[PDB]
């Protein structure tokens, strides 16, 4: 895209957030004033400020010093600086810039503030049932849970191959036990999951890739 | 100043989604006003803005052809209609006010006052009662899927509510025929499996149905 931004970042508590938003190359971000947004789940975003330079910039009404906004010009990125981290600054940071009659967003990152222990996911995938087989359809299930913090990325594949289309999935959202979880879905003909060896959900969670496969 | 969004809910692919903005504490014509979207678990799209004061327009290149935006000064309002819907369409949709500001001589635009946002739903299909499927399985993960259903939202319990303990019900995706899906699990001792009774019992209100899944190894 125009404006790069990681999909997820954790930090503890009183620590400090770097989050990036870098422009493709045909945008030179010492041009651009970078504007930054936070959105807290269930609520539309918030105006945290912009950033140009140290001489151009201003920050949105009621929002602290500890956000700020500085560039990386080796990186070509802009970055939100936010100090002494507390739960509630927990949330999605959108980037935006201006460019030829425009508004151009970034993908926006959630930053996780650490609240609990790291856990890696438990993942579970049944195969198409008798009955919906039966039935000329054919779906595999992919559930994942006890993971925080609460981003991953599921990846499905037919034998060793990758496959994107007919791909569902969920945001992950809390369980009773405090812990995340999510599920994902790959549709197929009960043709496509008869004549193949095994399908596979992955699943990424930081550091740790879980991956469960069923067959025919 | 308080913005609100208003409009239907779903739409049909093809046809045009409408919506309204309600705005109090406030003047149309003194501000600049814009529509930004959301799909769901995605980021947000600039649609277009307009100005209070002139009526004239900026919208996004890439939505050119569908874009229009309006106001009504006499009931403070202002509009958003996008033609020839899709499934990109599907999102939540936000009214914005403008803010402006004049730093070293230059204007300053940002995204000032928003509304709640509202959900609208691009989808052909008609109300559609689910289809269960059975999940089949120290401890056991078992459940069902809750297939093709229209419109949200069904509710999922076990054995008619009297199993509670480690049961997982998941948020349903909306697939791409426009019908939704979701699953919900339970995790029961292995031992239980030839002796218990597992029943999944999922209601869909808007269609009027009731299905009850018996959940065998």
């Amino acid at each position: 895209p125009v404006l790069t931004q990681p999909t997820s970042l954790s930090a503890s508590p009183g620590a400090s957030a770097r989050l990036s938003c870098t422009l493709s190359s045909g945008f030179t971000v010492g041009r651009y004033s970078i504007f930054w947004y936070q959105q807290k789940p269930g609520s539309p975003p918030r105006y945290l400020l912009y950033y140009f330079s140290d001489s151009s910039q201003h920050q949105g009404s009621g929002v602290p010093s500890r956000f700020s906004g500085s560039k990386d010009a080796s990186a070509n990125a802009g970055l939100l600086l936010i100090s002494g981290l507390q739960s509630e600054d927990e949330a999605d940071y959108h980037c935006a810039i201006w460019h030829s009659g425009a508004w151009v967003f970034g993908g926006g990152t959630r930053l996780t503030v650490l609240g609990q222990p790291k856990a890696a996911p438990s993942v579970t995938l049944f195969p198409p049932s008798s009955e919906e087989l039966q039935a000329n359809k054919a779906t595999l299930v992919c559930l994942i849970s006890d993971f925080y913090p609460g981003a991953v990325t599921v990846a499905w594949k037919a034998d060793s191959s990758p496959v994107k289309a007919g791909v569902e999935t969920t945001t992950p959202s809390k369980q009773s036990n405090n812990k995340y979880a999510a599920s994902s879905y790959l549709s197929l003909t009960p043709e496509q999951w008869k004549s193949h060896r095994s399908y596979s959900c992955q699943v990424t969670h930081e550091g740790s890739t879980v991956e469960k496969t069923v067959a025919p | 100043v308080q913005l609100v969004e208003s409009g239907p809910g779903l739409v049909k692919p093809s046809e045009t989604l409408s919506l309204t903005c309600a705005v109090s504490g406030g003047s149309i014509s003194t501000n600049d006003w814009s529509w930004i979207r959301q799909p769901p678990g995605k980021g947000l799209e600039w649609i277009g803005g307009i100005s209070g004061s002139s009526g004239d327009t900026d919208y996004n290149p890439a939505l050119k052809s569908q874009v229009t935006i309006s106001t009504d000064t006499s009931k403070n309002q202002f509009s958003l209609k996008l033609t020839s819907v899709t499934a990109a369409d599907t999102a939540v949709y936000y009214c914005v006010r403008e803010g402006i500001v004049l730093v070293n001589l230059a204007v300053k635009n940002w995204f000032d006052v928003w509304g709640p946002g509202v959900l609208v739903t691009v989808s052909s299909a008609s109300t559609k009662g689910p289809s269960v499927f059975p999940l089949a399985p120290g401890t056991a993960a078992l459940g069902c899927l809750v297939k093709d259903y229209f419109p949200e939202p069904v509710t999922v319990s076990w054995n008619s509510g009297a199993l509670t303990s480690g049961v997982h019900t998941f948020p349903a995706v909306l697939q791409s025929s426009g019908l939704y899906s979701l699953s919900s699990v339970v995790t029961v001792p292995s031992s239980s499996l030839g002796t218990q009774t597992y029943i999944c019992n999922v209601n869909h209100k808007p269609s009027n149905t009731k299905v009850d899944k018996r959940v065998e190894p």
